């Protein structure tokens, strides 16, 4: 009233509002996880020059295990926060796994040059993705030496990003026709790495997996995991179902939703009763 | 040969559930009484 | 009518089937009339 | 899917089409073509000469057009009827 004296009557002083008790964050059921195990806990590894590329899509990719796990020597993500992967979603994810020398591990990063970066495995300057690597002295190394891994010495031109060249053909450095065989000025294009368990840290073979996350307008297939909480009913709560958010008291409804349909709607165009992503229950909408 | 697709070609525009309501929307649909 | 709506009964995407509840959601409130219907009838009875 | 004792022409009646699948292909498709199957019985010799039967079936194709429609939702949430407000003056009023 802006006055010291108040005349008799009824006056509207303020507004009554129930505050929310707790915050609920939810994402859908965990199932249909991307096969990370196939990549990281893989029995065999590809060579640097021709690396294995497994596309990961149509799943809920749980990054947390890779970030948290001790087993990897390093885990670096350029484009996005490594913590963010659980929340972030990408249209397509490619995993490039290859075995390379320890000293060279640094080369797997955007804006780098070297034997791998130029000829072997090149990364985009803009590259968005994370590089995870660990040692495999125990697995890969051989006393005799593990020759199986090759990298490339010669090429017509520098390699573009993510371009891989498997080709076996003899590279003709000079004028003389190689005719498929080595000779003067003719060499097999790739050289092997001699990894042996005895060697030093830099020398040790390392398994590196890079998860590129191509981002396009196209529907995003690979999204992060679901950090969800328990459902509480009959209480004003701050709820966050898959797409939407709001505050109200979730109660059991007597509504029969179609198997495909997720959310109801008001005549008015409001959010009324929602289907819980975890449990196929229909819970009706009530402002607190 | 052409026939009349009188009523057919209607599919749910979205996943959203609605009830006892008339919801107008514009989507790609087979026209009524269109020529097929 | 009744001026009482079960809070819980209400919370998700269906309750807005109940339009008033939805209105309850966005600050839209309906104040009741001072003279109740029963009260109104009495006048109508008296005036009559 | 519905059972029908239909005329060659499509039955006149209204039904909805529920969504089975959503594929993330993200490929630009200009055109399409339908595939049919052949049906050979024991009597036929296997060869491609003339031992094959296509069968009775027929199909129809129409094309979608951006239009406005009024969808009537049942208590169930199934759609009973629809109005093509583009179609007729009576229809145009219905949307309004």
């Amino acid at each position: 009233l802006k006055s010291f004296t108040v005349e008799k009557g009824i006056y509207q002083t303020s507004n009554f509002r129930v505050q929310p008790t707790e915050s609920i964050v939810r994402f859908p059921n965990i199932t249909n996880l991307c096969p990370f195990g196939e990549v990281f806990n893989a029995t065999r590894f590809a060579s640097v020059y021709a690396w294995n590329r497994k596309r990961i899509s149509n799943c809920v990719a749980d990054y947390s295990v890779l970030y948290n796990s001790a087993s990897f020597s390093t885990f670096k993500c350029y484009g996005v926060s490594p913590t963010k992967l659980n929340d972030l979603c990408f249209t397509n994810v490619y995993a490039d796994s290859f075995v390379i020398r320890g000293d060279e591990v640094r080369q797997i990063a955007p804006g780098q040059t070297g034997k791998i970066a130029d000829y072997n495995y090149k990364l985009p300057d803009d590259f968005t993705g994370c590089v995870i690597a660990w040692n495999s002295n125990n697995l890969d190394s051989k006393v005799g030496g593990n020759y199986n891994y090759l990298y490339r010495l010669f090429r017509k031109s520098n390699l573009k990003p993510f371009e891989r060249d498997i080709s076996t053909e003899i590279y003709q450095a000079g004028s003389t026709p190689c005719n498929g065989v080595e000779g003067f000025n003719c060499y097999f294009p790739l050289q092997s790495y001699g990894f042996q368990p005895t060697n030093g840290v830099g020398y040790q073979p390392y398994r590196v997996v890079v998860l590129s996350f191509e981002l396009l307008h196209a529907p995003a297939t690979v999204c992060g995991p679901k950090k969800s909480t328990n459902l509480v009913k009959n209480k004003c709560v701050n709820f966050n179902f898959n797409g939407l958010t709001g505050t109200g008291v979730l109660t059991e409804s007597n509504k029969k939703f179609l198997p495909f349909q997720q959310f109801g709607r008001d005549i008015a165009d409001t959010t009324d009763a929602v289907r819980d992503p975890q449990t196929l229950e229909i819970l009706d909408i009530t402002p607190c | 040969a052409y026939t009349n697709s009188f009523t057919r070609g209607v599919y749910y525009p979205d996943k959203v559930f609605r009830s006892s309501v008339l919801h107008s929307t514009q989507d790609l649909f087979l026209p009524f009484f269109s020529n097929v | 009518a009744g001026f009482i709506k079960q809070y819980g009964d209400c919370l998700g995407d269906i309750a807005a089937r109940d339009l008033i509840c939805a209105q309850k959601f966005n600050g839209l409130t309906v104040l009741p009339p001072l003279l109740t219907d029963e009260m109104i009838a009495q006048y109508t009875s008296a005036l009559l | 899917h519905t059972p029908i004792n239909l005329v060659r022409d499509l039955p006149q009646g209204f039904s909805a089409l529920e969504p089975l699948v959503d594929l993330p292909i993200g490929i630009n498709i200009t055109r399409f073509q339908t595939l049919l199957a052949l049906h050979r019985s024991y009597l036929t010799p296997g060869d491609s000469s003339s031992g094959w039967t296509a069968g009775a079936a027929a199909y129809y194709v129409g094309y979608l057009q951006p239009r406005t429609f009024l969808l009537k939702y049942n208590e169930n949430g199934t759609i009973t009827d629809a109005v093509d407000c583009a179609l007729d003056p009576l229809s145009e009023t219905k949307c309004t």
